[PDB]
């Protein structure tokens, strides 16, 4: 057995297709070392974060809300560790994280998907189908968007453009 | 298989895992390839805006490169030892052949450097 | 301090001879395995070299410190 | 290749099942508490493995994976001994000023008044002064800057979370078989060349190319932010070539044999280094480079799968004469089949190798600015001398543990140990013989100068202005030491150490080292230690050579390694146990180390440390008075505790209050222990009695009936609780003192 | 949550260290607001 990803490595033995977007790619092989509902509810969480950072970076170079001063969206995080606003946004994000350890509880038990919190306020997924072409791309755009995150966090530290300036320049 | 001349005067074959060092022949047999062919061509022609080792690490384009390689090795780790763990002939007999042909090729070229202070091509040429 | 030299032909006879020694020491006293031609693998042909690389290397420094050279 | 790695894959399941079930791993504590004994029961047998298993392979697995707990736990320690200093110290004025600035690493909370303890420890800071020597080893390193001891804390908590991960992966995941564990010259091989000699190796790579450049800028006094990163020495083979031109050659000198190039930064100076009073840091990387070459080289000393090497077996099997029967056979099956003879032989080394810590580093003071920093210097000598005392005491407690349990006579017919024992009274005879010879000769020395000198004849003492008693060999041996450089060891340039005679080092003013001469007092003391490191031996070995029997005792190993008694016949069997002799010879190791450090306290002070004023004169800490005073009891009482009690006792309302405090407390607790010592569990079961009946008559005892303590615990206790509070004494009478004074 | 793993919290040294590290911490907070009462003050 080898690899769908990577043909010359071998398929690590846990990946054989039961979540979405598996193609064999374990080289280190933490997943026959740890649950893989863990690792899978962490890699939407990380992805997640990641994909609403990277539009947030670019919106708010487009368009700052008025009342708070503009600034670079990296260094803005400096500013509001001191006003105040960053420990309101930590202590929500934290208030949802303390229903996600239930949640959690809830996947191990067996209860719940790995990423699945029934969000689905505005009904996209229609039907099973829609849905499978959702879950998919969501594991795409989370893989990418938590490469995408730091890519520009990262260049942003070499060169101090922002990244739709940066994009346009040079 | 491919690359059996039956030379062994010190055995090594039977202390080592063949697999290990048939993969780390040929591994050896590509890099000085590439390098061979890369130490003439260089010669022939200049990549835009580009002892050449110190100007590179200067430059910095070695270290991205060692990143990237890394990557490549570290990956390929896994498969090396899943291996351990458990006319196309003639053309892996050629990229043997030409590999170690390379490995003697390039070792006298970068010594050539040393002594004359030059390209292998432009030595020959000058 | 204890005065070394730069490599010549002669740390090079020092170094050689001792490898040899050494090999046909090894042939003799290594208890656990034509005269060379019976036995002899790599482990026992590094392991006397690997002697010799000592031993050459103690005598060669100490022929220099007392001026054999 | 039979050496092999050999697993299971998934012993044991990762499960929280057993978690919830205290005494899972004994079949007399599972089933469940009837008396409170079962509590204390349950702690005291947990971590004997070999106790609960039978199996020999599930032990070793336990063991390992404790192994990798026990390091997990050790880097954490490190990680935040490293952000403490990162976060809550000044190790960044101490590196401008370090004969100014004392060293302090540790802040607390103002909550009770207790902001007292934050002390004026210098350089714009306020902290608890730390003792252990970490400000010192940074600098060492070469670490100039809180960044790198913040790189330094988290490269300790990833291998923290490795190790735990290794001991959690190799018991549940992939556990190594008996056979494994059992391949001894491939643990030789691998911990001598691969531990200890790639360590040093590494280490001298390390001091070369880092803390050489770095401590040579620092020592010439460029500011730590005006010095290179420590990367661009290993680049810029230019800048490196500046401070060592020896550099300007590379490596060719190394594979040439052309060594003597490379004296530049490998050089074999001795003595110390006059800036920092401390060695010079060339001789500690030449020194762990050679003992890099022959770690390495002795790891290829013992046979494993080729087949070049020793058996460990024939050589030991081929050491035999005609006074000692079979010789050593037996021992390698001893040795590759119990772990507490391995732990007995380990914990014996490794104590004894903390007491030659203690003395070398003192007297050859290996980092910049520890030889003038006299609390570090004071922690570190007595911290490694109780740590030598302790795993001394446990090597004799795992020699009997091994003679009691995995000892069998079967196998070992007329070797050493059956000899051993078959003449084990005319060695417990000749011990007790030399250890009352030796405390009547040099105990009864000090009387009888208590006597004379309160009689009024002082010349009727052993002192030096009186009946000498001169030790000339010791005298004898620092003359050799002295005349070393040049002589015997012509290429070093200076003394081993100047504590054998020669300079004065000074270091801002104070005293690094000068000879440490020996006279009457000298003589007394020294056989003060060979009378209790003796009297030790005897209780040790005692306990070791009667462990399975006695004339007392037919069948002591029926009984076990831990018993209180075999009942009040035969005139009373109390304390006959192997147990008993090391909690017997723990007393005595405490009394040979209290002296031991009360020795170092008191004749550094008098003899070595203190002030150089003009004209090269050295004013020392309390002034010489050892000579004429450490010949009595009387002054030991009077010119050592009570004279240097005075900083204990009056640091109440400053920042040493919190040493006077727990003077105080660690009293308190060593008084507290003689109540469990000097008792009896007879009287506290019927005490407890009537405080049942009154829980009795209210409704409300418990189910869980309790017991008074066993014999065998109330003893653990009386000796934890009596060393927690003699050590704690001293601990802080030597901080508070050592801080005021120096 | 895991039930063993709550029998475990249960156990007596767990509870006896949290219960006396809340109450050795709620007699820190209020002589942290309130501090150096050495009467009931009245
Ligand atoms: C390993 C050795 C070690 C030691 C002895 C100390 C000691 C100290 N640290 Mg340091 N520290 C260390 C490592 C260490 N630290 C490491 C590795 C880090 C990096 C993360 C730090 C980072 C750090 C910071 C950032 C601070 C300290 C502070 C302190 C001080 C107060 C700590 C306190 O009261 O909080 C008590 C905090 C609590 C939340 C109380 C918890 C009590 C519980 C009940 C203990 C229970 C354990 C539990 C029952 C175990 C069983 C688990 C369970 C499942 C059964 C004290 C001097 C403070 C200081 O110096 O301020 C000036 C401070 O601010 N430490
Ligand atoms: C080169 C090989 C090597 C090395 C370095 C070690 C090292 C160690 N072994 Mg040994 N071991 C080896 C081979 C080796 N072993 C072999 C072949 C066997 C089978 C016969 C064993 C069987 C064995 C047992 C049964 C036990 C050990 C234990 C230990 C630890 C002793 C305590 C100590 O000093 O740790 C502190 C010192 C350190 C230096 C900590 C280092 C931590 C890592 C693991 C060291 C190696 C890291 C890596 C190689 C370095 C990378 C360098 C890179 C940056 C360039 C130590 C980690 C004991 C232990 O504690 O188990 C955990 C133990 O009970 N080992
Ligand atoms: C061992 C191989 C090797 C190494 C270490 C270098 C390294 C270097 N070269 Mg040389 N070079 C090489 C091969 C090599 N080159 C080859 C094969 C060619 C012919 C195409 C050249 C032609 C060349 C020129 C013309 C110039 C350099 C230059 C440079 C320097 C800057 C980096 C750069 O632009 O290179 C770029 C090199 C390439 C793009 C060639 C890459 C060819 C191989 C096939 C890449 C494969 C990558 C692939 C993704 C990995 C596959 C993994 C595997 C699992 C399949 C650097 C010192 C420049 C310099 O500074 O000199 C003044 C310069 O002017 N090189
Ligand atoms: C794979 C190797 C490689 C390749 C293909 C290129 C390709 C290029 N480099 Mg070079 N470069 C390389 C390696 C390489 N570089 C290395 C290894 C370094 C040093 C670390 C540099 C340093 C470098 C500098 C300093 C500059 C370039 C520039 C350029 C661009 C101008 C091309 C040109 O002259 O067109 C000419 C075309 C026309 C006249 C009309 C069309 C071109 C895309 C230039 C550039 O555009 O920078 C943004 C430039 O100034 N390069
Ligand atoms: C012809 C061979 C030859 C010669 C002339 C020497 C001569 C010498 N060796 Mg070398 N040595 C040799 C072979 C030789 N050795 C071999 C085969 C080895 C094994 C690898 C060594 C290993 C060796 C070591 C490891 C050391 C010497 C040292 C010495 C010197 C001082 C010994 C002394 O007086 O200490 C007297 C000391 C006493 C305690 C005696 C009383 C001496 C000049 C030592 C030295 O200082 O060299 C600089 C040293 O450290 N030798
Ligand atoms: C409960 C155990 C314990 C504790 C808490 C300490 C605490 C301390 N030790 Mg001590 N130590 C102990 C046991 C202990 N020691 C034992 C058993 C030994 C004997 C091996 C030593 C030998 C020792 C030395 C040699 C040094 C310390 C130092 C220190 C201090 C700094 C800690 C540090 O970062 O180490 C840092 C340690 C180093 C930078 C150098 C260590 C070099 C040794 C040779 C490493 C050997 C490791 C090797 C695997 C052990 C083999 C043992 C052998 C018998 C086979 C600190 C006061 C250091 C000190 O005094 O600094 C002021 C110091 O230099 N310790
Ligand atoms: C494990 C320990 C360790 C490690 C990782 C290193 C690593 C290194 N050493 Mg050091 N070194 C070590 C131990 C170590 N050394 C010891 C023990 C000695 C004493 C014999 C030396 C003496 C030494 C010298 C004298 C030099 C190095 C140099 C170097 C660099 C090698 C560059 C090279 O090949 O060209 C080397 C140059 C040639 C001409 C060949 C590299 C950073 C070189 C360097 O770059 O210095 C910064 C260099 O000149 N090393
Ligand atoms: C590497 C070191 C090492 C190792 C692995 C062992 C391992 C072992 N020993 Mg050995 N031992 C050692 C060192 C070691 N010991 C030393 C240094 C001594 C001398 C004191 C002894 C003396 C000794 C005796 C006398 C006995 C053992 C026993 C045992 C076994 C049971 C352990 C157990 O369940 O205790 C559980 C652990 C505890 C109950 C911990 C409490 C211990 C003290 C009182 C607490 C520590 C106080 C703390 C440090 C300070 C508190 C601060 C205060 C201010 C509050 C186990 C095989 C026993 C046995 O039967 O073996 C078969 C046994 O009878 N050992
Ligand atoms: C040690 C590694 C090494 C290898 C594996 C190697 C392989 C080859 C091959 C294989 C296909 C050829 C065909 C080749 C050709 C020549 N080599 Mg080169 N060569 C190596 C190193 C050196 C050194 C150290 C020297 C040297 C020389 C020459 C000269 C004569 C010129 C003269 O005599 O002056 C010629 C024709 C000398 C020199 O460089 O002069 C410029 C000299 O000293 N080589 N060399
Ligand atoms: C789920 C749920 C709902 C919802 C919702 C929401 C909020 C959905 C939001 C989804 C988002 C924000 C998806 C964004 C993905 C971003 C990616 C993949 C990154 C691309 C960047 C790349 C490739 C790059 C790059 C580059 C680098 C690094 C730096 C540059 O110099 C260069 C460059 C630009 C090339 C609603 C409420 C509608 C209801 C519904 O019933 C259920
Ligand atoms: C006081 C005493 C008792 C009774 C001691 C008891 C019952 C211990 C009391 C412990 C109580 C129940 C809890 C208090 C514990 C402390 C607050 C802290 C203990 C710290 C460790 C136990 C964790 C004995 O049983 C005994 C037996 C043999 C010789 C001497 C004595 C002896 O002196």
């Amino acid at each position: 057995d080898f690899s769908a990803a990577v043909p010359f490595l071998k398929r690590p033995s846990n990946l054989d297709g039961a979540y979405i977007g598996d193609v064999g790619f374990d080289p280190l092989g933490f997943s026959d070392v740890f649950d893989l509902r863990v690792l899978r509810e962490a890699e939407l969480k990380h992805g997640r974060f990641a994909m609403l950072a990277v539009l947030g970076f670019i919106v708010q170079e487009l368009y700052t809300f008025p009342f708070f001063p503009k600034m670079a969206p990296v260094d803005a995080h400096d500013y509001f560790v001191k006003q105040g606003g960053g420990s309101q946004i930590i202590f929500w994000i934290s208030f949802v994280e303390l229903f996600g350890v239930v949640a959690l509880f809830e996947t191990l038990q067996g209860k719940r998907e790995p990423g699945d919190f029934a969000f689905d306020p505005l009904g996209l997924a229609k039907d099973e189908a829609t849905l499978e072409r959702y879950r998919l791309a969501e594991v795409k755009h989370a893989r990418l968007a938590m490469i995408a995150i730091g890519g520009f966090i990262h260049q942003y530290w070499v060169t101090k453009q922002t990244v739709l300036e940066q994009l346009g320049n040079f | 298989v491919p690359g059996d001349a039956g030379f062994d005067p010190l055995t090594i074959s039977a202390w080592l895992d063949s697999r290990w060092l048939r993969e780390a022949e040929i591994k050896h047999c590509r890099v000085a390839m590439l390098a061979a062919a890369g130490c003439i061509a260089q010669d022939i022609f200049q990549f835009p805006g580009a002892a050449l080792h110190d100007a590179a690490v200067k430059a910095g384009s070695m270290g991205q490169m060692l990143f990237w390689i890394g990557f490549v090795e570290a990956i390929s780790t896994a498969a090396t030892i899943q291996m351990l763990q458990g006319g196309r002939a003639r053309m892996e007999l050629s990229e043997i052949k030409n590999g170690r042909l390379a490995m003697i090729g390039f070792s006298g070229m970068v010594h050539h450097y040393f002594i004359t202070g030059k390209g292998p091509i432009e030595l020959l040429t000058s | 301090v204890p005065q070394t030299v730069a490599w010549s032909a002669k740390t090079g006879a020092v170094m050689v001879l001792s490898n040899i020694l050494c090999i046909v020491a090894g042939r003799y006293v290594i208890q656990v395995k034509s005269g060379s031609f019976a036995g002899f693998g790599l482990p026992e042909l590094l392991a006397s070299t690997s002697l010799g690389h000592i031993v050459g290397s103690g005598a060669i420094l100490g022929l220099s410190y007392v001026g054999v050279l | 290749k039979k050496v092999s790695i050999t697993v299971d894959r998934d012993p044991v399941a990762t499960s929280f099942e057993k978690w919830a079930q205290p005494g899972h791993f004994s079949r007399t504590l599972a089933k469940g508490p009837k008396t409170t004994t079962w509590i204390w029961n349950l702690h005291a047998d947990v971590h004997d493995f070999d106790s609960h298993t039978n199996s020999l392979e599930d032990i070793s697995r336990k063991i390992f994976s404790a192994h990798f707990g026990q390091l997990s736990i050790i880097f954490l320690w490190l990680s935040g001994m490293y952000f403490h200093g990162a976060r809550f110290s000044n190790y960044s004025a101490w590196l401008s000023n370090p004969t100014a600035v004392k060293p302090s690493a540790q802040v607390v909370w103002p909550i009770v008044g207790q902001e007292v303890l934050n002390g004026d420890v210098g350089g714009g800071f306020q902290g608890v002064q730390v003792t252990s020597g970490f400000f010192q080893i940074w600098r060492s390193s070469g670490i100039t800057s809180e960044v790198e001891l913040y790189w330094c804390a988290l490269a300790g908590l990833i291998m923290s979370g490795l190790m735990i991960f290794a001991g959690w992966f190799h018991y549940h995941k992939a556990a190594p078989k008996l056979e494994w564990f059992q391949n001894a010259e491939s643990m030789l091989n691998h911990h001598l060349s691969g531990l200890l000699g790639l360590g040093c190796l590494s280490w001298a790579g390390h001091q070369i190319h880092v803390s050489l450049p770095v401590n040579k800028l620092l020592d010439a006094g460029v500011a730590p932010q005006e010095i290179p990163l420590p990367h661009e020495f290993l680049v810029n083979r230019d800048l490196m070539a500046q401070l060592y031109p020896s550099f300007s050659k590379g490596l060719v000198p190394f594979f040439t044999l052309n060594w003597s190039e490379y004296s530049d930064f490998l050089t074999f100076k001795g003595g110390l280094n006059p800036v920092t009073g401390g060695l010079w840091l060339s001789d500690t990387a030449h020194h762990h480079l050679a003992l890099a070459v022959l770690f390495i080289v002795a790891g290829h000393m013992y046979r494993t799968n080729w087949g070049i090497g020793h058996s460990m077996k024939e050589i030991l099997e081929a050491h035999k004469g005609p006074f000692t029967g079979e010789g050593h056979k037996g021992l390698y099956e001893i040795l590759t089949t119990s772990w507490h003879a391995q732990l007995a032989i380990n914990l014996a080394m490794l104590g004894s190798v903390s007491i030659i810590v203690a003395h070398h580093m003192y007297a050859m003071p290996p980092y910049p600015y520890i030889a003038t920093d006299y609390p570090t210097q004071l922690s570190i000598f007595t911290h490694h001398m109780w740590i030598g005392g302790f795993c001394v005491c446990g090597g004799a407690a795992h020699a009997g543990i091994f003679m009691v349990r995995d000892y069998n006579p079967a196998q070992n017919y007329n070797n050493l140990l059956d000899r051993v024992i078959r003449h084990r009274d005319a060695i417990i005879s000749h011990l007790n013989w030399i250890c009352i010879f030796l405390g009547f000769h040099s105990f009864g020395l000090y009387i009888h100068n208590d006597t004379m000198r309160a009689l009024g004849r002082t010349q009727d003492m052993f002192s030096d202005t009186a009946i000498q008693l001169k030790p000339v060999f010791a005298q004898w041996v620092q003359s050799i030491h002295t005349l070393a450089p040049g002589n015997t060891t012509p290429n070093a340039l200076a003394t081993a150490s100047y504590a054998f005679g020669g300079d004065v080092v000074a270091v801002g003013n104070k005293v690094a080292m000068m000879p440490i001469s020996l006279g009457t007092a000298d003589f007394m003391v020294h056989h003060i230690h060979a009378f209790t490191i003796h009297v030790t031996v005897l209780i040790l070995l005692k306990g070791v050579l009667f462990s399975r029997n006695s004339r007392l005792i037919p069948d002591k190993a029926n009984l076990g390694f831990r018993f209180p008694c075999d009942g009040p016949g035969r005139g009373g069997t109390c304390q006959s146990s192997a147990w008993d002799s090391v909690f017997l010879g723990l007393f005595w190791m405490y009394n040979c180390i209290s002296v031991v450090i009360f020795h170092f306290s008191w004749k550094m002070q008098s003899d070595v440390w203190g002030t150089v004023q003009s004209d090269g004169t050295v004013t020392h800490i309390t002034g010489g008075n050892f000579a004429q005073s450490a010949i009595t009891i009387n002054g030991w009482l009077r010119d050592f505790l009570w004279a240097q009690a005075s900083q204990v006792i009056q640091s109440y309302g400053s920042a040493l209050s919190a040493y006077g405090l727990i003077f105080l407390g660690a009293h308190f607790i060593w008084a507290f222990s003689l109540m469990f010592l000097f008792s009896g569990r007879g009287y506290w079961q019927e005490l407890i009695e009537s405080i049942v009946w009154a829980h009795n008559k209210l409704n409300v005892a418990p189910a869980i009936q309790p017991r008074a303590l066993s014999i065998t615990q109330g003893r653990a206790v009386g000796l934890a609780h009596y060393l927690l509070g003699g050590i704690g004494t001293t601990w802080a009478f030597f901080l508070a003192r050592i801080i005021s004074v120096g | 949550m895991d039930s063993n793993f709550l029998k475990y919290l249960s156990t007596a040294p767990v509870l006896f260290t949290v219960w006396l590290s809340f109450t050795a911490s709620f007699i820190i907070e209020a002589n942290r607001f309130f501090p150096d009462m050495l009467y009931f003050p009245m």
